[PDB]
RNA sequence: AUGUAUUAAGGAGAGUAUAACUUAAUUUAUGUUUAUGAUAGAGGUUAUCAACA
RNA sequence: UCUUACUAUAGUCAGGACUAUAAAGGUCCGAACGGGUUAUCGUUGCAAAGAUAUCCGAAGAACUAUGGUAAGCGAGUGAA
RNA sequence: GACAUGAGUAACAAAAAAGAGUUUAAGGUACCUAAAAGGUAUCUUAGAGUCUCGCCUAAAGCUUAUGGCUACGUCAAGUAACGGCCUCUAAGUUUAUAAUCUGAAGAUUAUGACGAUGAGAAAACUUUGGUACCAACAUUUAAAAGUGAAAAUUGUGCAGGAAGGAUAAACCGUACCUAGAAUCUGAAACAA
């Protein structure tokens, strides 16, 4: 993840960039 | 069916071109809408185009052009050339028209104004950390924004020295066979 | 110059009597027991003391 | 020399509270003048018609304004009653595609053209007032003193919405020996009637209240001629 | 026409020419940038295993 | 900033520029939401009173798009921008 | 746009007029470009004289 | 010694002696064009 | 690079490996480790093993 | 004289008689006293026809897969113009 | 650098899906062979998963 | 686009004094402007020709601006 | 090409000049406080402003040019309160035409075209040759007075002072800098 090729993309390949670390956060606890 | 000025005889069918209506400065008139047009366009053409396409009567039209810096081909490399101008105009309506007031920053989460707005800080930084170099300095060590690694270190630091935690060798130093 | 100065001879110029002195006339705030220099005020106490005279007075 | 003001409570010689800091209203701080107690006054020294009407221009851009006797303001107008507010910020000659008619008051005494000469004298001199002795904008409302000399500059250009308050303030008696006072004198006065026509409805609310005595009207006398269609809040 | 071919043909070929000319610069331009930004992690790796 | 509002005229024909009446431009969730475009196929079934109309139909739909580029950079709305190059 | 709008068929060919104003060919393509390879039988004669 | 010999310059005067026009309209600003050509240069005049 | 890491698989444009398929990594240090393939990247011929 | 002379010219640069348009397109003549007579006939005007009732948009839905089309046995396919004329005596004979 | 083959007018400005090139800046079709090729799926922007003519 | 001469179109010269003139003078004192007499400073200078004072002309063979013409076998221009 | 020496030396001195408060943003420290946060004070970077003092001042001020590696939301039918474009021409230019001359290139004369540093109707609504001329100098003249222009009147001296044409609103310019305080030329943030 690229600061400049994090704005350039949309909000869908941005929020699955989130959901992704959604997932591995609850799987440390 | 009758404009409220003379219309031209060049008709023309399929036009290519793209208008944007951008905000209005802050103390104009509420009869002031100003486009961005093609650097081709004229007055006339503007005032047929609203009427037309838009039905838009306009008393008239000020039109002035905007010119680009002078820039490198390739931005730091290359001949030195000068990008096309940009045109703007500005119509006088015949009915007034008000935009709508900008939404707060609290309400622009549909448009993820939070994510983009840490872009946009860390892309600032870049910029002032680039200037910076760009006149010859560099940020000393007494300034640098202390990050969460520089945080941990210190919490662990009180830590070790109060007692509440007894220091031990590393184990994930190195994945030796031999474990001495 | 005739001539390039040698190294044994620049560091003579350089170091010789040119150490920098340390400050030994050091001793604590009254008010608060921080270091500060002797016959000095302490930097903490007058700014907050400056500040106290400011709000209240 | 000069003496600046200070934002402080004070009486009003109108009939309203032109202002957040006016103590009283219809306050007579001196004796009657010699055309206030005449039930009409007329223009004794004075071109046929002078004084009947008041135009007021401003910049549509910046604020800037210009008061007149004439229904045309001319290069004297821009250099006696605009003062120096810092640099590219006073223009050196006026623009036709930026200046247009802010609003017109007309009296109902079609011959009492002296009534007018005061009433312009009092617009005039609030507006020096306004750009200079400003201590009501330094620390409330614009916060004046707060801004740079560039940005301060630039607010002290806007004097439109200045301008219409001091309207509705000198049409409803504000101003020590202003005409639009009648004084019987039997002792019983009362205020002048007037009407003040404007380009945009909207900017007559710059004026928190308005006088009883004055009446509102939409377009100025040769607007519409030059294709100039005036600005309605009910659409 | 026979003439008005020729014409056209010629047209057709320096155009092609120009554009091969700006492509092949084009891709090299590209290829030096990402090329350079590919290091970074060669030298991610290379400072690892040191 | 105090000012009543003016009532403008809700058959105005400036509001073709806008997508929201409130917000110039469109979220980017719902921006994204459309089809695709016209195959040559499907486009030679048309008479020229179609093509014509629908011509005109993609003008004010650029000129929508361009209008809402505009005063989602000027107003610091946030994303969108790669949605509406798709769409446009 | 609907499915029924889109397999909707409205065009029907015409030989004595054509299928749109003559002015909007000078829209498509360029009147005066030298890639221009379809001419009208006076410039073809024009340019054998 | 150099000497400040464009002070009070302008550039309607090299327009005029270094411009496009000046030297393809005459017989040795052609062969200038043709130099500048041969060599690659991307300003041919001014 | 894209064709050969893909030279087992056939080519890059005629690719017969798809996500849902079962492999077994051969190099690194999770050697043997058998996984399902979640979603598969074209661009770089990259695969992502859950 | 230094790297900004290299620049090529703009009227913004200069004044003293460049004038430099933008293909906005001759819209009348000239006069001799130093006006400006607009010629109608060069003025151009915008056909939109009216949009109300027209139910395209300039998208198609993702459920009708992109096709193109066939023409079997035919190499100038959509430009034949023999399909062209038999498709026109079938469908519309009069005009 | 030499040799072989083919060919016989060259550049620039600005703009544009930043491999894609001309305001249409990624047009629309035909034939053949497609892993024994050439040299019984998924995928129309999550695109151009096809080369030749 | 420096500079010399010429050419076309324009512009500038506080105030005072003498002289036959209200206006006729390569007249006088003296700013602007234009010169660069003398001295000092500076000399890797603020400056590859500057600073300070002093000095000279300042209605003329004057000064200035925007254009134009004339230069490199033969020499253009030159109050030399 | 890299890196030494001189050397942590010279220099940061246009004979204007500074002093004490206040404040915004971001960040770095110390303390309060260990529920993060917040608060108090201080420092760094980038700004803003108040009171006082001084310097420039027919400028180091304001408005604009030539120009511009400063920056692109700079808005005009025309006059008042505007230039260009456009019309006309000067000095000149001409790979235009004709004639002529000429080792080729080319040159000459005429005509045409182009060429401002000049001339171009009206508007606070507007569309012949001293019966002269608009070079210098002087004089007189918008009637309350004075002063400065414009234009005109009259006259003076010799050095004897253009050309030509006429007489319902497009396009281009409009931002900032003017050299003592960040922008033009001087290799540059130069006492010119
Ligand atoms: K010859
Ligand atoms: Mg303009
Ligand atoms: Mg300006
Ligand atoms: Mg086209
Ligand atoms: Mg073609
Ligand atoms: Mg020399
Ligand atoms: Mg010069
Ligand atoms: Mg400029
Ligand atoms: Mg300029
Ligand atoms: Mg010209
Ligand atoms: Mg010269
Ligand atoms: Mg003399
Ligand atoms: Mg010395
Ligand atoms: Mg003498
Ligand atoms: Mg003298
Ligand atoms: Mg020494
Ligand atoms: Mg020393
Ligand atoms: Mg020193
Ligand atoms: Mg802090
Ligand atoms: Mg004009
Ligand atoms: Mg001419
Ligand atoms: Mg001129
Ligand atoms: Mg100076
Ligand atoms: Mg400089
Ligand atoms: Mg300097
Ligand atoms: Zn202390």
């Amino acid at each position: 993840w690229s600061l400049f090729g994090w704005g350039k993309q949309k909000v869908e390949e941005r929020n699955k960039v989130k959901e992704e670390l959604k997932q591995s956060e609850l799987a440390r606890t | 069916r009758n404009a409220p000025f003379r219309v031209g005889k060049k008709q023309i069918f399929l036009p290519n071109h793209v208008i944007t209506f951008v905000r209005p400065l802050p103390k104009q008139p509420p009869n002031l809408a100003t486009f961005i047009v093609p650097l081709e366009f004229n007055k006339l053409d503007l005032r047929d185009y609203l009427y037309h396409v838009y039905n838009v009567e306009v008393t008239g039209v000020r039109s002035f052009v905007n010119q680009r810096m002078h820039e490198q081909r390739h931005g730091d490399v290359g001949n030195w050339r000068r990008p096309k101008s940009q045109k703007m105009m500005i119509a006088e309506l015949a009915k007034p028209f008000v935009w709508p007031k900008p939404p707060a920053e609290d309400a622009r989460e549909a448009f993820d104004y939070a994510m983009w707005k840490k872009q946009k800080t860390a892309q600032e930084q870049d910029t002032k950390f680039q200037g910076i170099r760009a006149q010859g300095e560099v940020v000393p060590p007494s300034q640098f924004e202390v990050t969460k690694d520089r945080k941990a270190i210190k919490a662990r630091q009180s830590k070790f020295l109060s007692g509440e935690e007894t220091w031990a060798p590393g184990k994930v130093n190195a994945f030796l066979n031999s474990k001495i | 110059p005739k001539k390039k100065t040698s190294h044994m001879k620049k560091r003579h110029r350089q170091m010789a009597g040119k150490a920098l002195k340390d400050v030994t006339h050091l001793n604590r705030c009254p008010a608060c027991g921080n270091l500060k220099r002797m016959h000095h005020l302490c930097s903490t106490c007058l700014g907050k003391l400056k500040g106290f005279m400011d709000r209240n007075g | 020399s000069t003496h600046p003001t200070t934002a402080i409570p004070k009486p009003t010689t109108a009939v309203l509270k032109t202002s957040p800091l006016a103590e009283e209203t219809a306050v007579e701080l001196k004796s009657p003048s010699r055309l206030q107690l005449k039930s009409e006054p007329g223009n004794k020294g004075n071109p046929k018609g002078h004084g009947d009407r008041i135009w007021a221009f401003h910049h549509i851009e910046q604020g800037q304004v210009i008061y007149s006797t004439k229904p045309v303001i001319s290069h004297q107008h821009l250099i006696r009653q605009q003062p120096f507010t810092g640099k590219n910020l006073v223009p050196r000659k006026i623009r036709k595609d930026y200046w247009r008619p802010l609003a017109m008051i007309e009296l109902a005494g079609k011959d009492q053209g002296a009534v007018g000469r005061s009433v312009y004298q009092k617009l005039r001199e609030f507006k020096k007032r306004h750009e200079l002795d400003w201590a009501n904008e330094a620390e409330e409302g614009r916060k004046l003193m707060h801004k740079s000399k560039r940005e301060r500059g630039q607010e002290l250009n806007d004097q439109k919405p200045n301008s219409v308050a001091d309207m509705a303030a000198v049409l409803a008696g504000a101003g020590k020996g202003n005409l639009m006072w009648q004084v019987s004198r039997l002792v019983k006065r009362q205020l002048r009637r007037a009407t003040v026509y404007w380009t945009n409805e909207q900017d007559k609310f710059h004026a928190r209240e308005w006088s009883d005595n004055v009446s509102h009207e939409v377009g100025i006398p040769g607007e519409a001629e030059k294709k100039r269609m005036p600005i309605r809040m009910s659409s | 026409m026979d003439k008005l071919l020729r014409r056209v043909r010629m047209a057709e070929g320096m155009v092609a020419r120009r554009a091969q000319r700006k492509n092949a610069l084009l891709k090299r331009i590209t290829e030096r940038k990402q090329n350079k930004k590919n290091g970074e992690a060669f030298t991610e790796a290379i400072q690892q295993r040191k | 900033e105090e000012l009543p509002p003016i009532q403008v005229d809700e058959n105005h024909g400036l509001w073709d520029f806008f997508y929201d009446r409130e917000t110039v431009a469109m979220a980017p969730l719902e921006h994204t939401k459309h089809g695709r475009a016209w195959t040559v196929s499907e486009l030679r079934k048309k008479s020229w009173d179609d093509l014509h109309r629908l011509w005109w139909v993609c003008v004010k739909e650029r000129n929508r798009i361009a209008t809402a580029n505009w005063e989602r950079t000027k107003s610091e709305l946030g994303f969108g921008l790669a949605e509406a190059n798709e769409r446009d | 746009t609907l499915r029924i709008d889109v397999d909707e068929k409205t065009f029907v060919p015409t030989l004595f007029r054509p299928p749109a104003p003559q002015q909007v060919l000078d829209e498509l393509r360029n009147k005066y470009s030298i890639f221009r390879t379809r001419h009208t039988p006076e410039y073809i004669a024009k340019k054998e004289q | 010694g150099p000497r400040p010999t464009m002070s009070g310059a302008t550039r309607l005067v090299q327009k005029r002696r270094h411009g496009f026009l000046s030297r393809v309209k005459t017989k040795n600003g052609q062969k200038t064009l043709k130099r500048r050509l041969a060599k690659g240069r991307l300003r041919l005049s001014a | 690079e894209r064709k050969a890491r893909v030279a087992w698989c056939g080519s890059p444009k005629f690719l017969c490996i798809a996500p849902g398929d079962r492999v077994v990594v051969i190099e690194g240090h999770h050697k043997d480790l058998i996984g399902t393939i979640e979603k598969l990247n074209t661009r770089n011929m990259t695969v992502e093993i859950q | 004289g230094l790297k900004y002379r290299k620049l090529r010219l703009t009227t913004k640069d200069v004044n003293k008689g460049f004038y430099k348009g933008n293909r906005t397109g001759s819209m009348g003549t000239h006069t001799s006293y130093g006006t400006y007579k607009i010629d109608y006939t060069k003025v151009r005007t915008y056909v939109c026809p009216d949009l109300t009732g027209f139910k395209l948009t300039p998208f198609v839905s993702k459920t009708i897969r992109p096709v193109h089309d066939q023409f079997p046995g035919d190499k100038l396919g959509p430009k034949n113009p023999a399909t062209y004329l038999a498709r026109w005596k079938s469908e519309n004979g009069l005009d």
